[PDB]
């Protein structure tokens, strides 16, 4: 993965000093959820990141994925979200069937548009892709709407963001 | 009446929780009213032991 | 541009991205679009002064 | 609308101090301009910011 602002979220995230995930039942249809992938193993088998969710094609089809997600709570909430950057353009018609993607999450106040880049990487583990990683912030009353026609890394559920005393250290005591 | 002025200077309470930039402005912000706040305590401590003094 | 999506504000849809250029003296302005551009109708005086914005209920 | 960098406009803006707009002739030619949306009422009617043009197709 490559965090497009790796100081930003590295802030925020350790200012808030809480990993309270919730789970939150999106409408993800069309599409075959859960894909895993051979670079990161989880109890000897293939696995992802516990928190994002990986969209493949089904039956060579992927439909525009049009979900709405309100935010009814009293607090913030923090979506993490990833865009996925194959390698080829033979990957990207095996993956998503469509030669052109594109991502756009919104919300009343802001909106973000990320297309993604098909190229070659150096190999890590084997892989030469890249996922990156965008966060969004939910006010209360506030609508989260996600827009994609494919290569998106769908969030799994809300990060519950406060303020207080919390922060980071870097030390080897 | 020995003050200074200054017209435009930066942004010193926020609503929307951003990045780097917003944590480097409440940290400029800090330091400069901290650093005053001693320099207040210590002029006044410096002339009241001084005016004790020469009563 | 950027098709797409938002959520409804005032039974609108969509959105308007501003940009902002600031054009030095004797320098010139060129503006080449082939569509959804918001055209400007003139230009703003900018000068450096003693003014500033604040927030405040006073 | 929105804004990509709302800080950065609100500042020098708001050291200027002033908001001298003046009227400059374009030479929009094969658009319909003066475009209107039917969320933003002015006396009663549609239209748009003043300080702004909506460009459609003739
Ligand atoms: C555009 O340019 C880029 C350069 O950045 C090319 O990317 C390189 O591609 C080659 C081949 O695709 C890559 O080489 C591969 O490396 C893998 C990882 O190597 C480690 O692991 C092996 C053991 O598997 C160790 O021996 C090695 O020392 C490393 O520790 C290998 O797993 C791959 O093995 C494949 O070939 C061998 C034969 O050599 C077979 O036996 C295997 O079964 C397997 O098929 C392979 O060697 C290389 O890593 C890429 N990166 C770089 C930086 O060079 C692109 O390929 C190029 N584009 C095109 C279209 O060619
Ligand atoms: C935001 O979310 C919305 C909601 O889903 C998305 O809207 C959909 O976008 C997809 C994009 O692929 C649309 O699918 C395309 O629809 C076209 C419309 O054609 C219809 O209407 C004409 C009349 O105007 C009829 O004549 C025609 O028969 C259709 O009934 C199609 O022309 C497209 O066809 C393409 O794909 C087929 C394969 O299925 C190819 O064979 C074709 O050659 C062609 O390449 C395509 O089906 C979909 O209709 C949209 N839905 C709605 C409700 O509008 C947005 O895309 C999304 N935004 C982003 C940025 O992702
Ligand atoms: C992709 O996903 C997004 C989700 O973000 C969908 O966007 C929603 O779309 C629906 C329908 O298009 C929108 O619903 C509309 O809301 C309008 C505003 O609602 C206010 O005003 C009405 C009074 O007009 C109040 O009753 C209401 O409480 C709100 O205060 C309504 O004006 C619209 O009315 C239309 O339908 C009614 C029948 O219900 C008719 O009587 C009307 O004449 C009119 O035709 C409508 O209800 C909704 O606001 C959008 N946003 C959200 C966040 O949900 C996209 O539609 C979806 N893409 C596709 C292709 O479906
Ligand atoms: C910056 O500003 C300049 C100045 O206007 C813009 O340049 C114009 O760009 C438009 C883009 O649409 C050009 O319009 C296109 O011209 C093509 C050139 O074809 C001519 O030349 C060939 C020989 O090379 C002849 O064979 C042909 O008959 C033409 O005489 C056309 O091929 C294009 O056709 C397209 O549209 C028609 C509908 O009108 C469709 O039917 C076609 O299938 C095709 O899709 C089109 O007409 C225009 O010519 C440019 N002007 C100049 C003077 O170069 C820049 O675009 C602008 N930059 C940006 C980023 O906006
Ligand atoms: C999911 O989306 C489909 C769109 O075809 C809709 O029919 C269905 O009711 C939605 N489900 C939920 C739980 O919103
Ligand atoms: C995906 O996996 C999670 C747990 O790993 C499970 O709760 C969910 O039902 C799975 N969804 C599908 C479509 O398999
Ligand atoms: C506007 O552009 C057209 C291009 O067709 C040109 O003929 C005309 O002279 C221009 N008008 C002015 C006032 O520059
Ligand atoms: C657009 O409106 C302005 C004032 O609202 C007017 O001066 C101008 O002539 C109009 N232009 C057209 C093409 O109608």
């Amino acid at each position: 993965y490559d965090v497009p602002d790796y100081a930003s979220l590295r802030s925020l995230v350790a200012s808030s000093g809480t990993l309270e995930f919730n789970n939150e039942s999106f409408n993800w249809t069309g599409v075959t959820q859960n894909g895993t992938s051979s670079a990161c193993i989880r109890r000897s088998n293939n696995s992802f990141f516990s928190r994002l969710n990986w969209l493949t094609q089904l039956n060579f089809k992927y439909p525009a994925l049009n979900v709405t997600m309100p935010n009814n709570e009293q607090f913030d909430k923090l979506y993490i979200w990833g865009v996925h950057h194959p390698v080829t353009d033979k990957d990207q018609i095996f993956l998503y069937a469509q030669s052109s993607g594109r991502i756009t999450v919104s919300t009343k106040r802001s909106q973000q548009a990320v297309i993604p880049n098909i190229g070659y990487r150096p190999r890590i583990r084997n892989i030469p892709s890249r996922i990156s990683i965008y966060w969004t912030i939910v006010k209360p009353g506030d609508i989260l709407l996600i827009n994609s026609t494919g290569n998106l890394i769908a969030p799994r559920g809300y990060f519950k963001i406060r303020s207080g005393k919390s922060s980071i250290m870097r030390s080897d005591a | 009446g020995k003050t200074n002025e200054k017209f435009h200077q930066i942004e010193k309470e926020f609503s929307e929780v951003e990045g780097r930039i917003q944590d480097l402005e409440k940290y400029v912000e800090d330091t400069k009213i901290d650093l005053w706040s001693y320099n207040a305590e210590l002029l006044v401590a410096l002339e009241n032991q001084h005016t004790i003094d020469l009563t």
